[PDB]
């Protein structure tokens, strides 16, 4: 019944309602990802910072998919809940019909598939929501970040931010990250990623969430007192 | 007579020199000088160009 | 302390000595003036007596005749005679005739007008730039145009080419647009007109058109100018009815923003500035560059910027060694300039309810958390979206 | 021709916010006031009705407080009418459940497909979102007693406490202050009538404007308990805080 | 109604007769002071009863062009306004920008009542040393302040 | 809102217009058909050095002897892309023959008619748009090397040489002087990089470049990143000879 | 034949209700009155008659009608609307506790029937 | 013939637009040979675009 | 603090104390136009200020009755007679005339009407834009020299032909290309008068307002011979023809009809060359542009990438550079662009050769220029919408 066409093409070459499905994502939370040489690591800033909030049973926004495929999502989080679903749903009947888990690259052409396929028909509205999809490929050892829009484009990177204020911590990035050299452990990794976080959560260990992956389905979050820890020596060493 | 149509069709043309030709006293009025500013004087100018056309 | 009082002391010993001194010379020492200011006064005022009747002048013809009007209503084809210059007769213009034979006497009449009143401004600001301090750069580019080909003729003769124009202000909202322009007209001294752009739409029609041509005739006359024309988003909405409003009175108002600023009319120097927050709403026919040249763009500043800003508006506010100045920076993240104005505002309103006339560590901390519940209560998401 | 005449509730905003649900948040905030509070020692669901008059049946009705299984209730904010649908579509959902697993549904489940259900009315389908949002007071094994919100958007957090309804921010500065980690059911029975008996628009807190029940796990043999009080066992309590 | 009576004499009596209690302080003069309300609550009797000790001229002002008619219309006047209440400060500009007379103007364009208001805003926060000296007070009233333009 | 439906009363359904901006928003696409080897290269537009080059995809595989590179946006192409790659397939297992390279286009242009307003249980599956191009290009025994464009208009024509993209008009210009009839393979590979250098936002490299041919032996087969470089380095030689 | 009100036609105000919903109230206020009135040991439902001539007998109209023999019903506000509510009601009854649990229903259980079709009235376009 | 809807408001515009093109080569007759493109140079008529897909 | 207070309360009586006796004193002190030569004027002017020459209470005749009568404008009817030695042609239909103060006579008649005035301040003075100013030496720029200066400084040979010389001409396109640049242009080279007005101008709230205003600035222009009357901004009243059947677009096409009648007119017009400078030819009325008032119409192109190349050696001459600037390398850069945005890469590398401390713009500061306008001037699309059709 309800079909009325909502990619109404702008004149100038654009679509309206994708532009403000960008616009969406901005508004919400951050999230930011780096890859190391033998890890990734998922930080996200909660805003579920309130006394007398639980944090065991409410969700925390990054996602696991897949025994080696992790997500995190800005904007829209009524939203996310749909692109974990149907990934989910995904990995399974890929291990029913051609074996062997995802591929890292496959599943993320599957997720920015469904995004892509909302602006199609004209019952329904644009997901305004990007992801970092993150995991090794089965039986190996290749970090892989993949981020993607609700364009529906994506791409690999070797760091990224999306959700609010993303732009300072792509400027923070540029400079300390290379290129050619990524972070050589585990630990150097993530101290670098939290220096990252604590530009735009004005400090605090309890406000920010670190799940790491590496290969061969570790995926494990640090507590509290492991994110203290780490805030503590990068007060030390930049405060001397 | 009303002549009506498109553009170009000599109208305004046609009228001014077959009105001329035959002598008949042929007075020049254009409608957007009826419509005034002032509160009753384009009923006042209604009637005057009656009244000389009368005669 | 008494810097200023040696001076002010020193411009009230040339006012008072100078009023003496031109006081007695106007009534005891004539030799210059004494026979020959006292024949001219008296031959122009035996010539034209009194009552002297002031006329209205509608049209000049070069034999010396005019046709006056009295604003009565009798109208007059009077003489130009005697003690009189052509150079100021022209259309509009008041004149002097003799109350009986009508010969234009001369012309020495200009009556203020309370419709030039609302336009000119008497204002001086009581702050100048470095109050606005922070955003350095963005009154680093309206200073190149409008301040430095004025003070420096030398540079725009060097590289040759014609000089900039204009500029618009538009960005986020509490990055300062307003004081950044009450900053650019009070450094330069130069005849700053100002007019909000919501009275060029009235519920009268066609009277748009009437007022902002009026507008640029007192400008271009008192030039060098700034035109201030402050909020021209404003013509965007307001309206009174539909056709008070609507496109029949904002394509009125643009035709007329058109002609003023470039058209046949070959304008004199009017620098125009315009305060706003909707770019994507104006005419296509300015936000042309060439006429109004670099356009600048504001954001809410970061956080080193953010210090410099806190640290003007805190001066003020008394003083202690328990103020966390640094503290209330940090937790705001990008936050706007007019928050922070209206947190150092909040803090001597509590310290008044106490009258504790100290402010310390703890009315700062406290004033925050008012400016944060309100623009918060006011977001209705709760949980979000 | 009929685009004319469609609302388009389902399109975005130049805000990239859904203008509609911001609407429905506002018709709960109309509604009376219901207040979730966590304790160790059980869960104590209160809420006041909207509804006031003399006339009205308090024995007979239940309006705010629904049982969805033996282990699970819900407190209602908004339009009855609409609720009424969710309300039995969880019942259904519920039971679904416990024929293909012989296992008690687990709150987190519960809770997570009734926010399905509500965030598809606003992804396609012009259709008006629902003006309701519940709180959701659940016992299992796992994670002990938990509670819920989910809001007309169709996103939901957990918390230690929480307030829906009237007077949201009143609320939530009077618990801030007051809750303690520890307290017993007794203790926290205590601090809900507290907090429900300031924000009352009506200047008296009468014993039918009000529904309480609990969800206790003192009951013997390990077994947990739900209960609604009858209207006259609210009101012996109502003496015993001194509220008249 | 003894809450309302000492809120507003704190903010617009303290900061004229004592400008220095408000300059050690460093607060920066009230501006705009919105009276709100459902109608028939005393919005206007209230500051009618502090315009009488402080020794206002109360200038009930309202769209009202039977009184002007020097300009007129009051959509231009502003500097006029100031003018006649600058002279006779001490002065409480009553401005009772309606916003209740329908969708068609109030949801339409934000009144033509506040239009007036914010002209007026924008020029006497600041002109000549009167925007902390200001002796003509900015009194808003509307029904509830929420319905004004959300500029304002 | 205009209709899908409505006509201007020019003749022309307002939407098509707006469809052939969004070619000319997207990056620079060349393609050189001569009598020895069509080559596409693109300019990729990395836009952060963050950003991993070659996870980019603008030069897309349909079979293993029809090559395309596309202009716009990369993701109205994913469909149109996929469903190429069905019909050209489905015809490989009814006659067990290599498609024409003409039919290929023809039914691409099929689905980008589509976009209907979806009236009774008639299958349109999209409602709006396809705001892409195609240089879809191949060689089979019929006609030789070919080269088609699409349009999301439905309409196609054969080229000798076509680009599209931003740098869509000066490259035009360019390509009616230099284009001919007795161009060599190795001549035409450096010619189309010298065209794509002149409107490419940045430094000729092979960090934002792409190259790619479809030669009779070969099939289709983009190049080595490591050739690239080497091609580029050879262009500036023949310049500084100059 | 093509609807094109799929699209739903109740949707809040920007000021927070369903502006359809309000309507629907006033509508109903100006009806003809009736009463109801508990006792311990039976209710009481009465309603005025308001005919347009002495010609038309309003006998054959009845405004009080059975639900289930224990259950009756009386209304104000829209007379067409009673007219099909009634059988809406009366039947969807019977498809629900007639077949499927012999005996009419529970009175608070019919109650919540009738109110499953007045919501879903709003939420269908 | 080689006019069609042209109004005779168009065709003063045809004529005098050939005198023109007489005037511009110098000639001192306007010849059958400029009254022809004179024709294409005032049709009410430039066309919009050239076609993309018609 | 307290020996300072003490000073702050003198500071405040004395700067106002001192200011009020200094503005009264010094006046305008008897300052009146005249100066050293009306000293003589004053034996001349004496014995005719006397004469009853002035005053001549104006009037204005409303019936020559084959005697004449007079309607003054205070609103009482009287008849009059000849003068001194008057010719009975002076006196005509309309024309004021001067009458003797007391018994009414005719002395001396007088031009007419009183409303011209609101007509004389539309006109400029010779402006300055000279004639090469303009961009490129395209051909379009001599088809404004062979419809409006050809025919009047040489009407010999348009009168050899026979035709009716073309008389209007249609300036319009995007903007930025100089529409209002090339008829500044043409009003410095052909020295006819040239008559601008606004059309936008003429908008009253009392109908038909602009109806008197367009009458009168007509005969202005009818009497004058060779003259160009330039009518900018005529997208108000010049828009289409239609009837909204609720609005206010009755005053609004009053104006245009009386515009439309005089052109075409009863008696044709008598060397009038007709200008219009618009911004679309697409809203403009179907009675305005329909080809015998437009004659030859020249739309001003976009500059091609060989007309910015020319464009371009109008203001990089003006600068000081250095020598070798191919004027080709800064045109290719830059995409399509208007010869307005080609004017201000000038302006914008005047600007950072200031900034980098030069007294050469060199080439250099025209690479980084060109980055910085581009983008910067190219984002956002004003309204970036605009369409309202469907
Ligand atoms: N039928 C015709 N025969 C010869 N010449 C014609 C004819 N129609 C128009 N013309 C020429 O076109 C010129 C312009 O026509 P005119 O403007 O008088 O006509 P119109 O119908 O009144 O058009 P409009 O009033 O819309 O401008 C005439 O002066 C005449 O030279
Ligand atoms: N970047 C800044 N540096 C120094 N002071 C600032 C800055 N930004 C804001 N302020 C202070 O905040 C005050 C309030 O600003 P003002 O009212 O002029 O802001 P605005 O941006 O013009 O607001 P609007 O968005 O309503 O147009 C200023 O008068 C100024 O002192
Ligand atoms: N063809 C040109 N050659 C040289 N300079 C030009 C040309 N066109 C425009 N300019 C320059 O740009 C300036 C402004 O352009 P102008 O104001 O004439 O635009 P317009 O064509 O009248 O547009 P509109 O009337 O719609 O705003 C001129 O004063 C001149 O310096
Ligand atoms: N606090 C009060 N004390 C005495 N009279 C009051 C008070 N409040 C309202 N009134 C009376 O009610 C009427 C309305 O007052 P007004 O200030 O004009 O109303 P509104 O808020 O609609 O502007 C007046 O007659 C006034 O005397
Ligand atoms: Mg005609
Ligand atoms: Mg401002
Ligand atoms: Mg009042
Ligand atoms: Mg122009």
């Amino acid at each position: 019944g309800y079909d009325r066409a909502l990619s109404i093409f702008s004149p100038d070459g654009h679509i309206f309602q994708v532009e403000y499905a960008l616009e969406a994502v901005k508004r919400g939370t951050c999230a930011v990802g780096v890859k190391g040489k033998n890890c990734v690591v998922l930080g996200c800033e909660r805003r579920s910072t309130l006394k007398l909030q639980d944090t065991r049973i409410t969700p925390s926004k990054v996602s696991k998919i897949d025994s080696h495929v992790v997500l995190s999502f800005s904007g829209l989080n009524a939203d996310s809940r749909i692109l974990i679903e149907k990934a989910r749903v995904e990995a399974q009947s890929h291990r029913l019909t051609l074996e062997d888990p995802v591929t890292v690259e496959y599943l993320t052409r599957y997720v920015a598939g469904v995004q892509q396929r909302y602006t199609q028909s004209g019952g329904v509205r644009p997901f305004g929501v990007s992801t970092l999809i993150a995991g090794f490929d089965p039986r190996d050892d290749e970090p892989k970040l993949y981020q993607t829009e609700p364009s529906g484009i994506y791409s690999s990177w070797s760091a990224q931010t999306i959700g609010r204020n993303s732009k300072t911590v792509r400027e923070f990035l540029e400079k300390n990250y290379d290129r050619k050299e990524p972070p050589a452990t585990v630990e150097e990794c993530v101290k670098l990623t939290v220096r990252s976080l604590l530009e735009v959560v004005q400090t605090g260990a309890k406000n920010i969430e670190i799940t790491v992956v590496k290969p061969d389905s570790d995926i494990v979050a640090l507590s509290s007192e492991e994110i203290n820890q780490y805030v503590t020596q990068i007060e030390q060493e930049k405060q001397e | 007579a009303l002549m009506y149509g498109p553009p170009g069709t000599g109208k305004t043309l046609l009228a001014r020199a077959c009105a001329a030709q035959t002598n008949a006293t042929f007075l020049k009025l254009a409608a957007p000088q009826l419509v005034q500013m002032y509160i009753g004087e384009g009923a006042k100018l209604v009637r005057d160009a009656f009244a000389l056309a009368k005669e | 302390t008494r810097c200023k009082l040696k001076l002010l002391r020193m411009e009230r010993i040339k006012d008072h000595l100078l009023l003496e001194e031109e006081f007695v010379s106007n009534s005891e020492i004539l030799k210059p003036f004494e026979k020959k200011q006292e024949e001219e006064k008296k031959q122009l005022e035996e010539i034209r007596g009194n009552p002297l009747s002031i006329g209205t002048l509608e049209e000049i013809i070069d034999d010396d005749h005019a046709i006056v009007t009295s604003p009565t209503m009798p109208d007059y084809y009077v003489s130009i005679l005697s003690f009189v210059d052509k150079e100021l007769l022209e259309p509009g213009c008041s004149v002097l005739l003799h109350h009986k034979t009508m010969s234009i006497v001369g012309v020495l009449q200009d009556d203020a007008d309370p419709m030039v009143s609302v336009m000119k401004m008497d204002k001086s600001p009581t702050e100048s730039y470095s109050d606005i301090g922070g955003l350095e750069s963005q009154i680093q580019e309206i200073k190149e145009s409008v301040e430095l080909p004025l003070t420096h003729p030398e540079l725009y003769e060097e590289m040759g080419i014609k000089p900039p124009k204009g500029v618009i202000l538009y960005g986020a909202p509490g990055t300062g647009k307003t004081l950044l322009a009450k900053a650019v007209a009070n450094q330069t001294s130069a005849t700053f007109l100002r007019i909000v752009g919501s009275e060029l739409i009235q519920k009268y029609l066609g009277d748009g058109p009437r007022l902002c041509r009026q507008i640029f005739k007192v400008a271009g006359e008192n030039a060098p100018s700034i035109v201030f024309i402050d909020e021209i988003d404003a013509i965007g909405t307001k309206r009174y009815d539909s056709n008070s409003g609507g496109e029949r009175e904002i394509q009125r108002t643009m035709l007329e923003l058109l002609n003023q600023l470039d058209g046949f009319d070959d304008r004199g120097d009017v620098k125009v500035i315009m305060a706003t927050n909707k770019i994507e709403t104006l005419d296509p026919a300015l936000i042309r560059p060439g006429r109004i040249d670099r356009k600048i763009l504001f954001e809410n500043p970061d956080l080193s910027t953010k210090k410099k800003i806190l640290g003007i508006h805190t001066s003020k506010m008394n003083l202690s060694e328990d103020v966390n100045l640094e503290t209330l920076v940090t937790t705001k993240d990008d936050l706007s300039g007019a928050d922070i104005q209206a947190m150092c505002t909040e803090a001597g309103l509590l310290a008044l309810r106490e009258r504790r006339m100290q402010v310390t560590a703890e009315d700062f901390k406290q004033a925050k958390e008012r400016v944060m519940k309100n623009k918060v209560e006011e977001n209705l998401e709760g949980l979000y979206l | 021709g009929s685009r004319r005449y469609d609302s388009r509730t389902t399109i975005f905003s130049p805000e990239g916010r859904l203008y509609q649900v911001e609407y429905a948040l506002e018709s709960i905030s109309h509604a009376g006031t219901a207040i979730g509070i966590m304790a160790s020692d059980g869960i104590v669901l209160a809420a006041e009705r909207k509804v006031t008059s003399t006339l009205l049946e308090q024995d007979t009705s239940t309006e705010k407080l629904y049982k969805l299984n033996d282990k699970i209730a819900v407190a209602v904010a908004g339009l009855t009418a609409d609720a009424e649908i969710l309300i039995n579509t969880a019942r259904i959902h519920a039971q679904n459940y416990l024929k293909t697993y012989n296992e008690d549904i687990p709150v987190e489940i519960l809770v997570r497909r009734l926010s399905d259900i509500k965030q598809g009315y606003t992804q396609h389908g012009g259709l008006r979102p629902f003006g309701v949002s519940f709180i959701y007071a659940g016992y299992d094994d796992r994670y002990g007693y938990q509670l819920y919100t989910s809001n007309p958007s169709g996103n939901y957090t957990g918390w230690k406490a929480i307030s829906v309804g009237a007077n949201t921010s009143a609320a939530q500065t009077l618990l801030q202050m007051d809750y303690k980690d520890d307290m017993k059911v007794d203790d926290a029975i205590e601090l809900a009538l507290k907090t429900l008996s300031k924000t009352t628009d009506s200047s008296a807190l009468t014993y039918d404007r009000l529904e309480f029940a609990t969800i206790r796990k003192g009951a013997n043999d390990g077994e947990v308990y739900q209960k609604i009080f009858k209207p006259q066992e609210i009101k012996d309590i109502l003496v015993k805080t001194g509220i008249t | 109604l003894t809450k309302q009576i000492k809120e507003i004499k704190e903010v617009i009596e303290l900061p004229v007769k004592h400008p220095e209690l408000f300059e050690s302080l460093g607060i920066a003069q009230p501006k705009g002071v919105i009276l709100y309300g459902p109608p028939g609550t005393g919005k206007t009797l209230l500051a009618r009863a502090v315009a009488h000790h402080t020794d206002c001229k109360f200038i009930r002002v309202s769209g009202a062009e039977l009184v002007q008619k020097y300009i007129g219309e009051g959509s231009r006047m502003v500097r006029e306004l100031f003018v006649m209440a600058r002279e006779h400060a001490p002065s409480i500009i009553f401005m009772d920008e309606i916003d209740s007379i329908g969708s068609t103007r109030v949801e339409g364009s934000g009144g033509g009542d506040s239009e007036v208001q914010r002209t007026m805003l924008e020029l006497l926060n600041q002109l000549d040393g009167f925007e902390t000296s200001k002796n003509i007070k900015i009194i808003m009233a509307t029904n509830r302040l929420d319905i004004l333009d959300p500029a304002l | 809102d205009r209709g899908v439906s409505t006509f201007s009363p020019e003749g022309r359904l307002f939407q098509v217009e707006y469809s052939l901006e969004a070619i000319k928003l997207g990056s620079t696409a060349i393609g050189i058909a001569t009598k020895e080897g069509v080559v596409l290269g693109v300019e990729k537009r990395a836009t952060s050095p963050l950003l991993e080059s070659d996870s980019i995809e603008k030069i897309v595989e349909i079979d293993r002897h029809i090559g395309c590179a596309m202009s716009g946006l990369t993701a109205d192409a994913r469909s149109m892309i996929e469903h190429a790659r069905t019909a050209a397939v489905t015809h490989n297992l009814y006659y067990d023959e290599d498609i024409n390279v003409e039919s290929l286009t023809q039914s691409v242009c099929d689905l980008a008619l589509r976009f209907g307003e979806g009236a009774s249980g008639e299958e349109r599956l999209m409602s709006r748009p396809f705001g892409v191009a195609l240089l879809i290009a191949g060689h089979d025994a019929d006609d030789g090397y070919q080269l088609f464009h699409a349009e999301p208009s439905g309409t196609f024509y054969r080229y000798n040489a076509k680009a599209i993209g931003s740098g869509s008009e000066g490259a035009q210009a360019e390509l009616l002087n230099e284009w001919h009839s007795s161009l060599t393979l190795k001549e035409a590979e450096l010619l189309v990089l010298k065209i794509l250098k002149q409107v490419m936002e940045e430094k000729l490299d092979e960090n934002n470049a792409q190259l790619s041919c479809i030669t009779k032996q070969d099939g289709f087969k983009i190049y080595d990143n490591e050739k690239t470089a080497e091609l580029i380095k050879e262009l500036k030689e023949k310049e500084a000879a100059e | 034949m093509t609807d094109r009100y799929s699209f739903s036609l109740t949707t809040f105000s920007p000021s927070g209700k369903l502006g359809q919903i309000d309507y629907a109230l006033t509508a109903v206020k100006q009806g003809v009155t009736s009463l109801g009135i508990k006792a311990t040991n039976g209710v009481v439902i009465a309603t005025e008659k308001k005919s347009s001539s002495p010609l038309a007998m309003s006998e054959t109209l009845s405004k009080v009608s059975l639900l289930t023999p224990d259950i009756g019903a009386v209304y104000s506000g829209m007379g067409p609307d009673y007219r099909v509510l009634v059988d809406k009601s009366r039947k969807v009854a019977h498809t629900s506790y007639k077949r499927i649990y012999g005996e009419y229903p529970p009175t608070k259980l019919l109650v919540s029937e009738v109110a499953k079709i007045m919501q879903e009235a709003t939420q269908s376009g | 013939r080689s006019t069609d809807e042209f109004n005779g408001a168009q065709l003063k515009a045809v004529t005098v637009e050939a005198g023109m093109i007489a005037l511009r080569n110098g000639q001192s007759s306007v010849k059958h040979e400029d009254f022809v493109e004179g024709i294409s140079e005032v049709q009410a008529r430039k066309s919009k675009s050239v076609s993309f897909y018609a | 603090a307290a020996p300072y207070a003490a000073k702050l309360k003198q500071t405040e009586n004395d700067l106002k104390d001192i200011e009020a006796r200094i503005k009264e004193k010094a006046g305008v002190k008897e300052s009146d136009t005249g100066l050293a030569p009306s000293h003589l004027w004053d034996i001349m002017g004496d014995r005719q200020r006397l004469g009853e020459e002035h005053p001549l209470q104006v009037a204005r005749c409303t019936k020559i009755i084959k005697k004449y009568v007079i309607n003054l404008k205070q609103i009482a009817k009287f008849v009059v007679g000849l003068g001194e030695r008057v010719s009975p042609t002076d006196i005509e239909e309309g024309m004021r005339v001067g009458v003797d103060r007391s018994k009414y006579n005719i002395e001396l008649p007088l031009p007419p009407r009183i409303d011209p005035s609101v007509t004389m301040m539309t006109v400029e003075e010779k402006p300055d834009v000279t004639y090469s100013d303009v961009g490129g030496c395209k051909d379009q720029i001599e088809k404004l020299r062979e419809v409006v200066e050809l025919p009047l400084l040489s009407p010999e040979r348009f009168a050899t032909l026979g035709i009716d010389p073309p008389k209007g001409i249609l300036l319009y396109g995007p903007p930025g290309t100089g529409k209002t640049l090339c008829a500044r242009a043409v009003a410095n080279r052909t020295d006819a008068t040239f008559i601008r007005v606004i059309g936008s101008e003429l908008v009253q709230k009392y109908v038909g307002e602009g109806a008197r205003m367009v009458r009168e600035l007509f005969e202005m222009a009818r009497t004058k011979k060779a003259c160009i009357i330039f009518f900018d901004e005529i997208d108000a009243v010049g828009g289409a023809r239609f009837d909204d059947g609720a609005g206010g677009d009755n005053e609004v096409q009053r104006t245009m009809l009386e515009l439309i009648t005089q052109l075409d007119g009863f008696d044709p017009r008598g060397n009038i060359k007709v200008m219009f400078a618009t911004n679309r030819p697409n809203t403009l009325d179907p009675a305005l542009l329909r080809p015998g008032r437009i004659d030859r119409k020249v739309e001003f192109s976009l500059p091609d990438l060989e007309g910015r190349a020319n464009i371009f050696r109008i203001h990089s001459k003006s600068m000081s550079v250095e020598r070798g600037i191919r004027w080709e390398l800064i045109s290719r850069l830059c995409p399509n662009s208007t010869g307005a945005e080609l004017r201000s890469v000038c302006t914008e590398a005047g600007m950072f050769a200031i900034r980098a401390r030069r007294k050469v713009a060199t080439e250099k500061d025209f690479l980084k220029a060109v980055d910085k306008v581009i983008s910067g001037y190219k984002k956002f699309s004003s309204t970036s919408r605009y369409m309202q059709y469907n």
